[PDB]
This record gives C-alpha cells, structure tokens and sequence, in this order.
RNA sequence: GGAGAGGUA
C-alpha cells in the first residue's frame, strides 16, 4: 500500500515491417486506462516525422500543365509524391534528385539516393512513362516537420511547385489491457500497444518520445 | 437579436444553439446578416432592450422561448431514467457530489 | 467509385459526352496524359483508307460554373478494347461508371453539440488526405476602351506604385505564366489617359494558367 | 463587463427612459472631461455608465440637478 | 441478404458496434452505429458568401 | 522546432479553503484534454487516504435495529459517519474511541482524540440523543486504503472513502499570450475535504503519474 | 439602370 510498481519494456515484437507491437508490464489497477490513453494522443498527435515539401520538375511552369511523355498529369505526381516514405539521418533539410529517361515505371529506387537518406519503400510507384525517348528529371527537397503544414500557411521563381506536408509517421494506434500474471498478486495489468506506422520510426524510439514528452511538459505542475 | 461578437478564426457566423428556436435557424445552410450600430444611443439601446438575455419570454405568450430544443432534451431524457437492476443498487451517498465522483 | 450504387451509373457515364467512348475496338499502341491512339482490329477495317484511331483529349477547360474538367487516360499499352468501351474518364468518372462524391466512414451519435439540428463534425484525415479540395478556374477580362482624351493602352509602367507589386508583370505588362498571384494583385497594367489597372478579387488565391489578347485590325501588336 | 441590465432597471423603473439618462453620463464621460465614480476595469463607457446607474449614485433627477449647479458655478465663472 | 453478406465477413450482423471516446478513452455504452455512406460536397462554398 | 511550449501555472483562485480553482495557459492544440484527464483518473481512483472501515456499537449486536435514545436508524448514523475526515500521521490503521450521553448533539469535536489521530472538521454532527439518560459508546476502525471499496469484498461494516477529493471537473478553451494563435487553455477545478489543501493535491497527483512514467525516457 | 432564366433558406 501507498507504493505503486513501476512499468518497463518487456518486448517489442515486429510483427511485420511496419506493424509493431510494444508491452508494458507490470501496471497497478487504474493506470492501463489512464497511460493508454495519454500515449495513444501523444503518439498520434506529434511524432516527428520527414516529408517532402516542394518539388522542382526541369520543364513545368506550374501544377495544372501536362508533360509529353509521361501518363499521369502533374498533379497526380504530386500527389503519389506526397505519401513517400523515408527517413534521414542528421540534416533537417536535403535535397534528392531523380532522372530517368525509357520506358517503364518510375519507382522510388530509381532516385540517386545520397548515403544518410533512406528510403523505406523501394516499390513505391510515381509515374509511368511511355515513350523510349522521354525522360522525367526532378528535383525533390526533403524536410522535417512535427504535424501537418498546408501549402498555403507557410510563411520563388515560377519553377517550384509546392506540396502540402504531412509528417506523421503513424497512423493507428490501438491499445488493450489484460491482466498478467506476476509471481503472485491479483489485479496487476499489462498494456500492449499495437502501432501501425509508415515504416519510417522505430517503435520504441516513438514510445520513449512520447514518455519523456509528456513527463517534461507534465513538470509545470510540480513546483507551481 | 443583439449580441456581444467573439472573434473566431473562421469564414461562418457562430451562433449560440439555444436561440435557434428564436430564429427558426435550422444550421442546413441558413445565411445571418450582421449590422452594427454606430452612435451611443444605439448602442445602449442594444444592450438594454436586445440584447439576448432580455427577451427570454415570448410576446405572444408568457411562455419562455429558450426552450432546450431537440438534443439536450434528449440528454437529460436518458439522464434520469431507472432501469430495474443496474450496476450498484441500494446503496446510500452523502449528497449530490459524491454520487457524480462514484459514476465518473 | 461510390460503393453502393444502383446499376444505372454506365449508361449515365457514357451516354453524356464527358467520357471519351471508343469508336473501334482496338489495341492501344501509344498512351499519353494528352492523346491516345488505338491501332484497329482488322475486321472493324475499311477496304482501303486503313489509318488508325486517334483521340485527343481536352485537358483542364473552365466549365460554366467554374470547375474545371479534364479528362484522364483509364488504360496502358497492350490492352485490347472494343466497341463501345471507355477509355478516358472525364470529370467526376471511375472507369467509366459515374462517381461524384466520396464514400466515407460514418457514425450515427451526438458529440457534444457540434452536430447540433443538421450540422456534421468532419475528422481532419478528410482535409488532410485532401480527398474533398475542388478546383476552381475564374476568367478575368481586362480591355482597352477608345475615350476621351486619346485611348488608353496596358503598359507595363503605372503611376505611384512601388516596383514590389510589379515584380509580377513582365517588360510589356501583362503577367507571365505560371506566377502565383494572391489578393489584392496586379495582372494587367492599364493607364487612365490623363489608373485603370484589373486587380485579382479580394480573398482569391491561385495560380495563372492562361493568357490571351484579341487585338483589333489597324492596331500594332505590342511583343507580348 | 454587463450580461444583463435587470438591477438597473430596478433603479430606474421605465427601461427607456433607462436609455437617455444613461446615455448623457456616457456623453458626459467620452466627449466631455468628467470621470468616472467607480474604478474601471478596461471597459468602454456605455457599461460604465449603466455601471454607475446600477449603485444608484446617478439618476436622472440627480444628474439634472448637477448640472444645475455645475451650470451656476459656471455662471461665476466668469466674475 | 445484407445480414449473411455481413456474416460472410467477420463484422457483427446486428451493424451497430462499440466505439470509445477520444478524449477521456471511456466506453461509449449502447452500442452505436458505423459504416460507410457516400456523401458529396455541393457548390455552395462558405467563400463565395 | 520540435520544442513544446512549457507554461507557467497562470492562475490559482481560492474561492473558499477547501475549494479552488487553478487555471493553466496555454497548451499545445490538444493536450487540454491529455493532461486534465490523467490528473482527473489519477485523483478519483488512487491516492492514499484514511477514512472509516468498520463500526462497533456498544449496545447493537447487527446492523438491523434501531437504539433507544437516537432519533435516527443505524444506517443513517453510519452514512453521517462515512464522511468524517481523520488524518493519521504515525500509524496505518487504527481504532479509535467516543462516548456521548445526554440530550444534545453528538459532534466529532466531542470525541476522545489522540495527537496522532487528526479530526479536519470537527463539527461533524453525527447523532442526536433523545434522552437525557440513555448513552453510547461506539468504536470505529480507520485503516489506509486506494478509493471507494465495498464492505462485502472484505463487526459492523461500512463502505469506505480513502481519498481527500470530493469533485474534479475541467473545460477547454482558447486563449492568447504575447503574438500567437490557436492553442488551448486548461481550467481545473477541485473541490477536497480539508484533509488537505488542494493545491497539494494537485502537486501529490502529477508527482504520483510522473514518478510511474519514469523508466520509459 | 432595366429585363429574362436558373438556384439557396
Ligand atoms: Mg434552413
């Protein structure tokens, strides 16, 4: 009575490439709910992520033209472009650059990839172009980000086309309670995080953000 | 009706849900014109004869016209209900406040 | 596509004029986000005049609301079509079966008023997937009357105005493709023969995609 | 800051008559160099006026009769 | 036929499943309604008024 | 950037001793609800507390009679009794002693305290005698304990009431500061039992979660 | 400025 167990990281088993799972144990009465539910919004409100933020194709005036060559308009480029994965190192801010010229899909593996930046998903499709003799060559630049920035709230030349942010790197969180079994003692729980993220975060990285967090920002309280 | 104005970092006229009886405003599309009065005298008589915690009776009849309308009655329709075997029956509380701390 | 519809979307799809139908079944020898070309069976042939199908499409066209309609190849290299069949969808289409809006997960329950007579709380993955943004194409007309005092005419250099808001407008005075206007512009600078300049609409955004000039027989034509 | 003019109104038992007197006092207060009789919080002078008329410090019959007297002072003013 | 197209999949027959609030994560009781319905945006932006 | 806005506690309102109202400006767009919530689990549920377990009446063998010389039943007096605030410094569980006789009121300021053992509200009425020669001596049993808990999950016994907070609600609304816009505002508003000021309590609770999150970061 | 058509509540 009067003192509590403290939690701890079990196992973070990989269940697949971009499906996670995490176990929290042990955990006394009243508290699966109440951490649940606070990292369940931490992590599916501000987990920083990598995104792309504008685009710079060779011989395009602006979004809404078309390109001979290439089968989708601009727009649609833009658009798969938006929800490509990858994750670098140390730089907040690169730069990659993309040249391809035959026919065929345009995947993510054909971009020139520097040493730090990493693409997760090498089949992510872009365009397809059909013509032996038309080429696509762009350069796309790479940020860092805390959440979701439209095109139009943030803050040159008529080449710069720019997309609309969406760092986030998870996307569905559930969570369940379920008693353990501790060498003897009733009414002791254990959580399980389930985390469904974009393959661009490690779990338990993403887990120990969203602790330390709301720790540091729970300190107003203390001292007041 | 008169109002105070909270500004509001939108595009649509906000509108306290009480008063929509008053108006007849249902919220499928309704548009509300804003006028503003300049000299003194408008404005203090805004504030003491429209302002809208001071027509709260119609002036057809004495019937009050802030009637909770459609939702909140529902509400509190559920709220005070009994069914004959629920969770903790019997028991005894020390007043108003400890029965809400015991259903939170 | 919406999920669930009544049978009847086909024959609304193609029987109005948006769709681009085919008119000889075919093989498909060179796809493009513009034209389309379809090579024709050898039984649907002429004797003689053997050519081969081609079809082009009417890319983004301001309707007469103002939303615009362009029209996307549904098909690749090497798929074979028949007669009657659908091959570019037009606007608000889905292989060919009409499709105007989007199907979206719904839940019956009040939520603390904001639902209140008839109103909807909308989550932020419906913005932020942008899965509702509607394009839009407005028209501005600008013309040079022939007036007292002489005419006037649309050079470039206007009175009392810092060089910043011209930064937009080329030597001759007309916008140049491509720049991203915003409220309260200057795409055409006219004189009053002595201030008469068009200016965008105050709280319109947006990018210009198209400019043209009709000029009046007897009358030289300035570089633009 | 006022929601209601219910206690005013009690004062002064007409709510129109309501409107001119307090009306004058905040004429009194913006155009004119007088100033208020009870501490302001960062409020404008038509809810200070009604304010005032509230503690029942200014009627109507009392402000006519200081400015009957302001009014005589004045007249000697001029000596 | 909607009801075995629904038991063809694992989702409960009766089409009303429980949820759970966002803010304090407690229970919503009587189970309430979710599915998939097709809704369109009309041409009467908040914009042009 | 991916920095958070720490701020300082804004305002604390004491309305009355046991009631206040502390307001906390401003916060990220949408954690209102994150904090104000684990704080509000974290006080209703667990804390440690010393309230009232167990009865024993001089002269009533079970809970189904009624004394000769109360004007109430049983069941009331031992509801008046839940309520009562002891405080224990030293020792966990104790039992503690009274004995009344006479017409008048019975107040817990009359019983036979012991340093250690801490009345909050001493005017806490608890019977009325009847009889000017009718008298009852009764002993109560107080331990340490995480809540509400029913008697039969465990002599005369009563429900328990281990916690020094009585109310805990809280809205969000937006509010502004130096050049900034759109974030939320936190406005806690507590109402404890004297058993200790609720500041304090505040400061116990955002301890206790802080503490259990640790071996996370 | 005036007519005609369509639309919203
Ligand atoms: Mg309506």
């Amino acid at each position: 009575v009067t003192e509590f167990l403290k939690p701890r990281l079990v196992d973070i088993e990989q269940v697949s490439s971009t499906h996670a799972k995490v176990t929290l144990e042990p955990l006394e009465r009243g508290f699966g709910h109440t951490l649940g539910n606070a990292l369940r919004r931490i992590l599916l409100s501000s987990m920083p992520g990598c995104a792309v933020t504008e685009v710079e194709i060779d011989g395009v005036l602006h979004e809404y033209s078309t390109k001979e060559g290439v089968q989708e308009d601009i727009l649609e480029i833009l658009l798969n472009l938006k929800g490509l994965a990858v994750r670098v190192q140390g730089k907040d801010e690169v730069i990659l650059t993309l040249n391809k010229s035959g026919i065929g899909p345009v995947t993510a593996a054909d971009i020139t990839h520097d040493g730090d930046v990493e693409i997760v998903k090498p089949q992510h499709v872009i365009c397809h172009l059909t013509d032996e003799n038309a080429s696509i060559s762009m350069r796309i630049k790479v940020q860092r980000g805390r959440g979701y920035v439209p095109a139009s709230t943030r803050i040159r030349p008529i080449g710069r086309l720019l997309v609309d942010a969406c760092y986030s790197p998870v996307e569905r969180i559930a969570y369940n309670v379920e008693a353990a079994r501790v060498e003897q003692r009733t009414d002791l729980d254990k959580l399980v995080i389930e985390m469904e993220t974009n393959g661009t975060i490690d779990p338990e990285e993403a887990i120990r953000r969203a602790a330390t967090i709301l720790a540091e920002q729970l300190e107003a309280f203390v001292d007041l | 009706q008169a109002f105070e104005p909270v500004l509001i970092e939108g595009k649509a006229i906000q509108l306290h849900p009480l008063v929509c009886a008053a108006y007849n405003a249902d919220f499928d599309g309704d548009q509300m014109a804003v006028h503003v009065p300049l000299t003194l005298e408008a404005q203090l008589e805004a504030r003491a004869l429209m302002m809208s915690t001071n027509n709260i009776l119609s002036p057809a009849n004495g019937e009050p016209i802030i009637v909770p309308s459609q939702d909140v009655v529902l509400g509190l329709y559920y709220m005070t209900r009994d069914c004959v075997n629920a969770k903790g029956e019997g028991m005894v509380l020390t007043g108003p406040k400890e029965a809400e701390r015991l259903y939170r | 596509k919406p999920l669930v519809g009544t049978g009847m979307e086909r024959a609304v799809a193609v029987d109005s004029g948006v769709t681009a139908v085919a008119k000889r079944g075919g093989v498909v020898q060179y796809v493009d986000a513009s034209r389309i070309v379809i090579k024709v069976n050898e039984d649907e042939m002429y004797p003689g005049e053997a050519g081969i199908d081609i079809y082009n499409l009417t890319k983004y066209t301001r309707s007469n609301q103002n939303t615009c309609i362009n029209q996307m190849p549904c098909v690749s290299l090497g798929e074979p079509v028949e007669r009657g069949d659908v091959l570019a969808d037009g606007p608000s289409t889905d292989l060919g079966e009409l499709a105007l809006g989007q199907n979206m997960r719904v839940a019956f329950m009040p939520w603390n008023g904001y639902n209140f007579e008839d109103s909807i709380l909308v989550s932020e993955r419906v913005v932020q997937e942008d899965r509702f943004t509607t394009i839009h194409i407005q028209e501005l007309a600008c013309v040079s009357r022939d007036t007292k005092l002489g005419p006037e005419e649309i050079t470039a250099d206007i009175p009392n105005v810092g060089e910043a808001a011209l930064s937009k407008l080329d030597e001759s005075g007309i916008v140049y493709i491509g720049a991203e206007v915003t409220g309260g512009d200057i795409l055409v600078g006219k004189v009053t023969p002595k201030d008469s300049s068009l200016r965008v609409p105050n709280g319109v955004s947006g990018t210009v995609i198209d400019v043209q000039v009709f000029t009046r027989d007897g009358v030289e034509k300035d570089k633009r | 800051a006022r929601v209601t003019v219910q206690d005013a109104v009690e004062k002064i038992g007409n709510r129109f008559d309501l409107v001119l007197v307090a009306a004058r006092r905040a004429r009194q207060m913006q155009v004119g160099g007088k100033d208020p009789l009870v501490p302001e919080e960062n409020d404008k002078t038509t809810v200070i006026a009604l304010r005032e008329i509230e503690e029942g410090l200014i009627n109507n019959q009392i402000l006519d009769v200081r400015e009957r007297q302001e009014q005589q002072e004045q007249e000697a003013a001029e000596l | 036929e909607i009801k075995e197209l629904l038991k063809l999949g694992d989702l409960p027959t009766s089409g009303q499943i429980r949820l759970y609030d966002g803010r304090t994560g407690e229970q919503f009781e009587r189970p309430v309604t979710v599915g998939y319905m097709y809704m369109l945006k009309l041409n009467h932006l908040v914009d042009d008024k």
